[PDB]
DNA sequence: CTCTACCGATAAGCACACGTACCTCTCC
DNA sequence: TGTGCTTATCGGTAGAG
């Protein structure tokens, strides 16, 4: 769930070229206040109390006016009945791989899982849209990658699960691709493969490219490494690194 | 800690703040930054001491040992909470700051020929 | 107007430097005249036409040069036919025109079309601001003769391509009306070099 | 109207006044002086031109002393004899800064000959083949060593050109000798 | 032969070079030697008595030469 | 079959037609299923080469062979040329079509294979078949040709550098160097176990012995003066080499590991030369500034400038004849006859000692130490360093000026004789000379003079803080009322001094003068007889700033990188745990974002560092352990070799370039009494010299605002990129006629 | 390696193990050392109560100067670590007292006799024909760019030569003189006969480099003069 | 009054280097 | 990882009937 500030590069017209509120939710961009009312919110009143500001800024309040304004003008009587709905459904509906699931229940194990009501997940919405003008505002320091407090660590809990993973999801493809042949005209212990985990392990024990966090291709370099043996200094500060 | 009582919390140790490697060089904040920082990582792990004891179920490639290592005189705390005896790897030696006919210019090294064929530094 | 008169009296003062140091013949009347001189003396509503002179060399006075002065900018083909008409009319060889703004991609391929006889080298008002040879970095330029020209290649044995090269572009090779062939000495602060203008 | 300039023209970043003992450009016979940064023209004029346009104050500018800093933008104004000076002046500040100290006959070398072509030529290769291409010697096999052997091979077979084998590497590649301690004279006349 | 009067030592290391090779391939030296064996030795004493039949074609950038003599060039 | 011999003179570069491109291979494939490995390989499966006799990969050259194909097709390399003609049979244009571009060369109806010698084979041994699709034949063939190693994707200048200009080659060898200081300048300590089974070429092979010149390289080779023709010595030992530490200064290295790889010459034509050239002999003027190329070491410069200042130690007669035995000229006269009444000796002193080693007719006057030499006599000095360093009036120099034929063994002399005196002497460092101090009161006076200068320091850069555009207002001769609320603020300025560039390069600077009287507290407290004054008085290694960092205080510690934590200028305890302090982050004066590390450490390398005060000493050390941007002086000095390895000094008198006799320079600088330079490479030696520079430098920036020096030379010697960042700094000047009024530059500007 | 009987031999006659340079000490800034070294002489001193002894080297927590030197002063020795010997060579004192006291050093695995690569003639490479680069084989020194740029400013092509292709890979290559094609004995097809048939003397890098072109589609021609 | 040809910004597409020496271990 | 070189696209300008 990303939510930008930028320039609205969408319906403009030359003249209102200024910064808007603009969210990134399930490859579909749509405006925050189509998002808030579309949740439990039914005034422009509540939706600002929601979205504690507390200061006295000309780049806050002019970025809220033109996202008031750009979900007002994309939809036609959004802040009345259940349009926003229509709007969001068919913004799902329009991407490249959408969920088989209806509109009404993506936003209820999709959109923020860790939350049980919807009108609280609108609560968490303006929270982050808080934080978001905060630190636009100077009010609130941007997260850096360099400090401890925002980096987990991980060892062997995360690192050999989720090679376990990718090759099974090879052993559930090449074991469908060969019951299928045997269907349409035996035990359950000759479609699995044994050893396509095995062999897929010992490869990337053996060369040391395991597998990327966040794609499929291109392994990265670096996780694996042997132990030196020369003296017991060696292979105790081998087993206390962290790359 | 035992005047201010406006802390409410104490550390152990300051030095366990380093690394085993770094925690165990003496007078680590007395020497200068990127010195400590070649011993600690580059001549910690090419120092020739302890290798195992057993060589009889080790088969590796290259495995070098001192036939007399030895603990240093010193006592840190790290090496004494540790009780690690394979901390430190080489022995030490009676150490002369002295020239000695211009044979130890240039970062070089002027030793006792006596005392390495009685054991010295023998691997 | 009285900025763009104090920039034409160093546009003319420039001009006339510039025309001395080349060798055309200028009086001392027009090389140390002041404002007061430039401009109660001379007219007042000049509108850039008074400047169109003529001068001839001091060694003959057969080699003349025609400055040009433009009404407006962005001069084109009929303008600068009606110049080339008017060189060709007085049987002058080089001419100089000070334009004002860029020139137009028309009216720069009729001085390479008409180049044989008419030599029009084109200054911008910007560039005739400050003086280029009266500079402590410039050094001293001189040119060669032909009859030096081949004493030096004679002395050295080499050819006339195996020298420095200086190119028309630079405002040096510019402000003594050198043409591609020629060879300039040059004397730094002795130490002399030759260049070769290309 | 509020990034409109009331004072000053528009396309000067910052002006700064410096105090110096070595300047570039000496006099005839320790001064203050300033330097002024200005932004980036996207016409077809230059920064200079548009610096000369300090009409209101004219004399107070010493004129027969000041110059750009950029060598090619000097080379561009005043020649390349004066960009030269400059070169020279830069790389004999740079030079002592790393606490060395070289003769000027070595830097008087490298300055006349980044600029026998009329003007300082890069570094790269592009820099490297204007020089032949201007001085018309074709050197096809040197090219190829100092950046790509095929992009430049190509070309040169392209347009059948013939290499004379005239530098050290183009010698030294097929068994000869390059020519300045061994190989410009023969003693083998008895 | 009037270009610098003088003997470089680029070209004596080439000309002591070829005397060299010439005396280890048992040539008659023309300098009479006195308990010597190595032919440097024997090379640097003709050089220093003016007593090889050496000649130096200088070449000229130009394209011509000026062959000299090692007799008429001095050795500092 | 005895073919005579020629030389290759120019090659020409065109593209092949289809009329040579059968000529040149023999014994052409056509079949598919035919590899045909027996007539153009040299590793193929068989007996001997058909073409070649009796081939084993030695005197067999690779063959080609062709592939004709069925049909033409237009030639890859000119399908860029084709869609000139058309705007998406030409005869009108035809003229302009085949002169310059190659006519003949445009129809290819045959592709050969390489050689089994070179190799690849899997899209060659596939479109050997005659088959339809033309469109589709050429994205085989241009995908077949672009395998080869000159292209990229040992690929590219890959392959150039390391086969063309890079070779390796036989007769070499590559050992541990040592220090030797027994042996000479111009000789090698080469090993009887290594020279044993090296071989020479000598008119039959024979194993190598002394007197025989090899040349040394230390790698990488940083100018000229890092090769060296030097003597074998067979020495005893074993697996290493040795040479005198006096030559670590043209080699740039240390007895530190560092390896010094050696070539041995096999002709008499290249040994000649070798030592007539390339030696030590010939290499004594250094070719960079027209200095000496040798110098003292340290063990030498610390002992020859010990026993000329201390002028108190007197030897005797049985000390001074030991220490002459080593000194090539004889014994002065005594000149102490009697230092005492109870003296029953002559005595000598230690000026005259070190007089042993000058000539008896040279001549030395340094006017800034006092130094006078007459008639080969040291007669008078007085406090005073630089004149036997490296300098462009030391002794060494001067001496080369002299004789230049026997000074590479009073250098030789000179450092076995000061190597003498200094183990009769001894140079130690104890505790005393950490402490500074003679007892305990002297040095709790000390700390608290370094307490209170480094709170002077804090308030001279706090009132040079101030010169700001900001508090024209304040600094002014008015009536402030702030002003005695804008001196208190003691955290206020130390976080606007790390949160902008300026003020911190402003401070920086205020904070290195006013620790100059700081530094000058060492001198006052230290003794005399303190080694790290002796060693950074001499010059040898070292200078006052390790001396204060050892003793008093480490003092600033700032870093040219801009990161998100600031310094909470106490470094103790309580400034850790502080909330509303820069080393957390934003402190909220809003918020921060940048921060340049400025801190003082009150402590020393002495009495121990606090963690926070190693964690900032850490942080600012961190910089100098990267091993980072370090292609910048490997490509600036490739690039510049290029530009200037062809360029010599002609016959004539010019300077000419190689490309064409192409003129340079008319005639050399008048700087220099030597105009024989008539057969050198001019270019090679000006680019060495700086490239030389170019590698001794420093590569880590002084602040934000400005640069490092090598990439301020960078950016000069590349200066000819005509296009970038669209900055065009310009400098203006003022006239002369502003000077007439009272501060009239001042208003003017 | 200094014997037994030439080291500066203290009055208890201990001589020292290892004697380091003290040059070593104001560049690299390394005080702790004769620290370590004042510590563990005091420690292993006999005091002429061995108890409540600065045993200790914890990093942050170090003693100070003052409990070190009292401990040196209480086992009869100088506060600074320094001690009067005597020459071993010739008897005589020496004016200054040396530091002395143990240190614990270590042995690193960078020994001489695995770094030598000598080679005087071994195997070639297969496709270069270059000497390899594998010092357990008799191996080869890469005679690169530098060391030829270097040789460039002296003057010395006699051993560039040498070192670029008599030593190095040498090969040989056949011209044709009518023609200006590659002749590979030797035999031109687009002439009539060999009979006007010349050898050039080049490197292999050369004929690889020919090969190469023939092969990317380039043919090159040869101007001999002999 | 309109019709047609040529030039200087503005993105768009593609080859460019990572030092110079050497020195092993582990898999392809 | 970004810097440098070449090429397609587009707006503004000027001569001619
Ligand atoms: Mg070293
Ligand atoms: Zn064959």
């Amino acid at each position: 769930f990303i939510v930008r500030l930028s320039e609205n590069e969408k319906a403009e017209d030359y003249k209102r070229r200024e910064k808007v509120l603009t969210v990134y939710f399930l490859s579909t961009e749509i405006p925050v206040w189509l998002l808030f009312f579309a949740l439990g919110v039914s005034s422009d009143k509540e939706a600002m109390d929601l979205i504690a500001f507390d200061g006295d800024d000309a780049s806050i309040t002019n970025s809220l006016i033109a996202s008031i304004h750009v979900a007002d003008a994309v939809c036609e009587a959004f802040r009345c009945g259940n349009n926003a709905l229509t709007y969001v459904e068919q913004q799902i509906k329009s991407t490249k791989f959408p969920p088989a699931e209806s509109v009404d229940e993506c936003l209820h194990l999709y959109l923020f899982p860790g939350l049980q009501s919807l009108k609280k997940k609108a609560r968490f919405l303006g929270y982050m849209v808080k934080c978001l003008l905060n630190s636009y505002a100077g009010k609130r320091k941007c997260e850096n990658r360099d400090s401890f407090r925002n980096k987990r660590i991980e060892l062997a809990g995360e690192l050999l699960e989720r090679e376990i993973r990718v090759h099974l999801a090879h052993a559930r493809r090449k074991m469908t691709r060969a019951m299928q042949k045997h269907l349409s005209g035996k035990p359950i212990e000759h479609y699995l493969d044994a050893s396509v985990i095995t062999n897929g392990l010992s490869r990337a024990f053996s060369t040391g490219a395991w597998s990327h966090p966040f794609r499929k291709m291109e392994r990265v370099s670096g996780v694996v490494a042997n132990l030196g043996r020369a003296n017991p200094l060696q292979t105790l500060i081998d087993l206390r690194r962290t790359r | 800690l035992k005047e201010p009582k406006i802390y409410t919390h104490c550390e152990l140790d300051l030095s366990f703040l380093l690394g085993v490697s770094c925690a165990v060089v003496p007078f680590a904040n007395h020497d200068h930054g990127r010195r400590v920082l070649y011993q600690s990582q580059k001549h910690c792990q090419q120092a020739i001491g302890f290798s195992s004891t057993n060589p009889n179920i080790r088969c590796d490639t290259l495995s070098q040992q001192l036939f007399y290592p030895q603990k240093p005189l010193f006592k840190t705390l790290a090496s004494e909470c540790l009780k690690k005896e394979v901390l430190f790897n080489g022995q030490n030696a009676i150490v002369a700051v002295n020239v000695h006919l211009g044979y130890n210019q240039e970062d070089s090294i002027v030793m006792n020929k006596a005392s390495l064929e009685r054991g010295m530094f023998r691997s | 107007t009285e900025e763009e008169l104090k920039r034409l009296y160093r546009i003319q003062k420039t001009l006339m430097q510039m025309l001395r140091d080349r060798g055309y013949f200028i009086a001392d009347s027009e090389l140390t005249m002041t404002k007061q001189q430039f401009i109660r003396k001379h007219g007042d509503n000049m509108k850039r036409e008074d400047l169109v002179t003529l001068k001839a060399k001091r060694n003959d006075n057969s080699d003349q040069l025609y400055i040009f002065f433009p009404d407006e900018a962005k001069v084109g083909v009929k303008t600068m036919k009606m110049y080339t008409n008017r060189m060709k009319s007085e049987n002058v060889f080089r001419a100089i025109l000070v334009v004002q703004q860029n020139l137009t991609p028309f009216a720069r391929t009729c001085i390479s079309e008409i180049s044989s006889k008419f030599h029009l080298e084109v200054f911008q008002e910007a560039e005739m601001l400050v003086n280029i040879k009266e500079h402590v970095l410039v050094p001293e330029h001189q040119v060669l003769t032909t009859e030096e020209k081949k004493t030096l290649l004679e002395r050295y044995t080499v050819k006339e391509t195996q020298l420095p090269r200086i190119q028309v572009t630079d405002p040096i090779a510019r402000y003594f009306g050198l043409k591609r062939g020629q060879v300039v000495k040059i004397i730094r602060p002795r130490y002399v070099t030759y260049r070769y203008v290309v | 109207l509020l990034d409109s300039p009331v004072k000053g023209d528009q396309g000067i970043k910052k002006v700064n006044i410096l105090w110096t003992d070595r300047p570039k450009a000496p006099k005839r016979n320790g001064e203050l002086y300033l330097k002024v940064t200005m932004y980036g023209d996207r016409g077809k004029r230059n920064c200079w031109t548009a610096l000369l346009e300090c009409l209101p104050i004219m004399d107070m500018i010493d004129w027969g002393r000041s110059h750009p800093d950029n060598i090619r933008q000097c080379c561009s104004v005043y020649g390349i004899d004066a960009g030269r000076s400059i070169f020279v002046a830069n790389l004999e500040s740079a030079v002592s800064d790393t606490g060395k100290e070289i003769l000027r006959e070595h830097l008087l070398l490298v300055a006349d000959s980044l600029s026998v072509t009329g003007e300082f030529v890069a570094l790269n290769a592009k820099g490297w083949s204007k020089q032949r291409q201007v001085e018309s010697t074709p050197a096809p096999f040197t090219q190829a060593c100092f950046s790509s052997p095929s992009q430049c091979f190509l070309k040169a077979a392209k347009e059948g050109v013939r290499d004379d084998l005239q530098g050290s590497i183009d010698a030294l590649a097929w068994g000869k000798v390059p020519g300045f301690g061994t190989g410009d004279q023969f003693e083998i006349i008895i | 032969r009037k270009t610098s009067k003088f003997m470089t030592k680029y070209e004596r290391a080439r000309i002591l070079g070829t005397r060299a090779l010439q005396i280890s391939m048992n040539a008659p030296v023309m300098v009479e030697l006195e308990g010597e064996t190595d032919p440097l030795e024997i090379a640097m004493k003709e050089l220093r008595q003016r007593k090889i039949p050496f000649t130096i074609r200088r070449y000229l950038p130009d394209g011509s030469f000026e062959e000299w003599g090692v007799d008429e060039l001095i050795v500092e | 079959l005895q073919v005579p011999v020629g030389t290759l003179t120019s090659i020409g570069f065109s593209i092949s037609n289809n009329n040579d491109r059968d000529k040149m291979s023999v014994l052409e494939v056509e079949a598919p299923n035919q590899v045909t490995d027996s007539r153009l390989g040299l590793p193929n499966p068989d007996s001997v080469c058909r073409t070649c006799g009796s081939k084993d990969r030695k005197v067999c050259e690779g063959h080609f062979g062709v592939i004709n194909f069925a049909y033409s097709i237009i030639n890859p390399y000119f399908l860029k040329e084709v869609a000139a003609l058309l705007n998406k049979l030409g005869i009108d244009q035809r003229l302009i079509k085949k002169d310059i571009p190659m006519f003949n060369s445009l129809g290819l109806t045959s592709f050969p294979v390489t050689p089994n010698g070179y190799r690849r084979t899997r899209i060659y041994k596939k479109l050997v078949g005659f088959e339809g699709n033309t469109l589709e034949l050429s994205s085989r063939v241009m995908e077949c040709m672009q395998y080869s190693r000159l292209f990229s994707e040992l690929c590219g200048l890959r392959f150039m550098k390391d086969v063309l200009l890079g070779k390796r080659s036989d007769h070499t060898f590559r050992t541990v160097v040592v220090g030797d200081p027994s042996l000479k300048l111009n000789e090698i300590g080469i090993p009887e176990s290594i020279a044993k089974r090296l071989q020479v070429s000598e008119h039959i092979f024979r194993s190598l012995m002394d007197g025989d010149t090899v040349l040394m390289n230390r790698p990488p080779s940083i100018h000229q003066h890092s090769l060296i023709a030097m003597t074998v010595r067979i020495l005893p030992t074993t697996s290493v080499v040795s040479l005198n530490p006096i030559c670590c200064l043209p080699f740039r290295g240390d007895f530190d590991g560092d390896c010094l790889h050696g070539y041995v010459p096999q002709s008499i034509q290249a040994k000649v030369e070798l030592d007539e050239l390339v030696a030590l002999d010939k290499q004594l003027i250094n070719r960079q500034n027209g200095r000496n190329l040798l110098s003292l070491g340290q063990d030498s410069l610390t002992a020859a400038y010990l026993v000329n200042v201390e002028k108190n130690c007197y030897l005797n007669r049985a000390q001074m004849q030991q220490l002459q035995m080593y000194c090539p000229f004889q014994l002065p006269p005594p000149a102490i006859i009697k230092a005492s009444p109870s003296s029953t000796e002559p005595q000598w002193t230690g000026m005259q000692l070190f007089g042993m080693l000058f000539p008896p007719g040279f001549d030395y006057t340094y006017p800034l130490n006092n130094v006078v030499v007459s008639n080969g006599e040291l007669l008078s000095f007085s406090e005073g360093s630089a004149w036997l360093r490296d300098g462009e009036g030391n002794f060494i120099e001067r001496l080369l000026k002299h004789d230049k034929g026997k000074v590479l063994d009073i250098i030789y002399s000179a450092q076995e004789m000061l190597s003498q005196w200094l183990l009769m002497r001894g140079l130690s460092v104890s505790l005393a000379d950490l402490y500074l101090s003679s007892d305990l009161q002297s040095r709790k006076n000390l700390t608290e003079e370094i307490s209170y200068g480094l709170r002077e320091a804090e308030q001279v850069c706090n009132k040079q803080q101030l010169m700001v555009e900001s508090w024209r207002d304040f600094l002014a001769v008015n009536g402030e009322d702030k002003e005695e609320d804008s001196v208190s603020d003691l955290a206020r300025f130390c976080y606007e001094r790390q949160k902008s560039a300026t003020l911190s390069e402003l401070a920086v600077s205020a904070f290195k003068d006013a620790y100059r009287d700081v530094q000058a507290l060492a001198y006052r407290y230290g003794d005399q007889s303190n080694s790290f004054l002796i060693m950074s008085k001499a010059g040898s290694k070292g200078n006052i700033g390790k001396l204060v960092q050892h003793s008093m205080c480490i003092g600033l510690q700032n870093s040219a990188v801009s990161l998100s934590f600031g310094f909470p200028r106490e470094l103790t305890c309580a400034a850790w745990n502080d909330p509303n302090s820069p080393l957390r982050g934003a402190k909220g004066k809003t918020t921060t974002e940048s921060y340049v590390p400025y801190g003082v450490i009150e402590n020393s390398f002495l009495t121990g560092l606090n963690p926070l005060e190693s964690f900032v000493h850490s942080v600012t050390s961190r910089d100098s352990s990267f091993s980072g941007n370090a292609d910048l002086p490997g490509t600036l000095s490739r690039r510049l070799m290029f530009f200037m390895r062809d360029i010599y000094a002609a016959y004539d008198g010019t300077v000419r370039n190689s490309f064409g006799n192409q003129l340079v320079q008319f005639t050399y600088e008048t700087d220099g009494p030597v105009e024989d330079i008539t057969g050198e490479a001019l270019g090679s030696l000006s680019a060495c010299a700086l490239s030389e520079a170019a590698y001794s430098a420093l590569d880590q920036p002084i602040s934000l605002l400005e640069t490092s020096p090598l990439l301020n030379l960078k950016n000069v010697l590349e200066c000819g990129s005509k296009k970038g960042q669209r900055e065009q700094t310009m400098s203006l000047y003022l006239s002369e006629y502003l000077s007439k009024k009272k501060h009239g530059f001042e208003y003017g500007s | 390696l200094e014997e037994q009987q030439n080291f500066p031999f203290t009055i208890q006659g201990i001589v020292p193990d290892i004697v380091i340079n003290p040059h070593a000490f104001p560049s690299r800034q390394t005080p702790g050392q004769l620290l370590e070294a004042a510590l563990s002489k005091g420690i292993a001193c006999p005091i002429q109560a061995y108890t409540k002894l600065t045993r200790h080297a914890t990093p942050f927590s170090t003693p100070g100067v003052t409990e070190i030197t009292e401990q040196l002063h209480r086992a009869g020795f100088s506060r600074w670590g320094n001690e009067r010997v005597y020459n071993g060579r010739s008897g005589e004192m020496m004016r200054s007292m040396i530091f002395m006291g143990p240190t614990f050093y270590q042995r690193l695995v960078h020994m001489s006799e695995d770094k030598v690569k000598f080679r005087n003639t071994g195997p070639v490479h297969p496709l270069t024909r270059q000497p390899v680069a594998d010092r357990k084989r008799f191996g080869g020194i890469k005679f690169g760019e530098m060391e030829r740029d270097c040789l460039i400013a002296h003057g010395a092509s006699a051993n560039l030569h040498e070192r670029l292709f008599t030593l190095s890979d040498s090969s040989q290559m056949h011209i044709c003189r009518k023609c200006k094609t590659y002749a590979n004995g030797p035999y031109c097809r687009v002439c009539v006969s060999s009979d006007h048939v010349v050898r050039v003397y080049v490197p292999y890098g050369a004929k690889l480099l020919c090969q190469e072109l023939f092969s990317m589609g380039i043919t090159l021609n040869f101007d001999t003069k002999l």
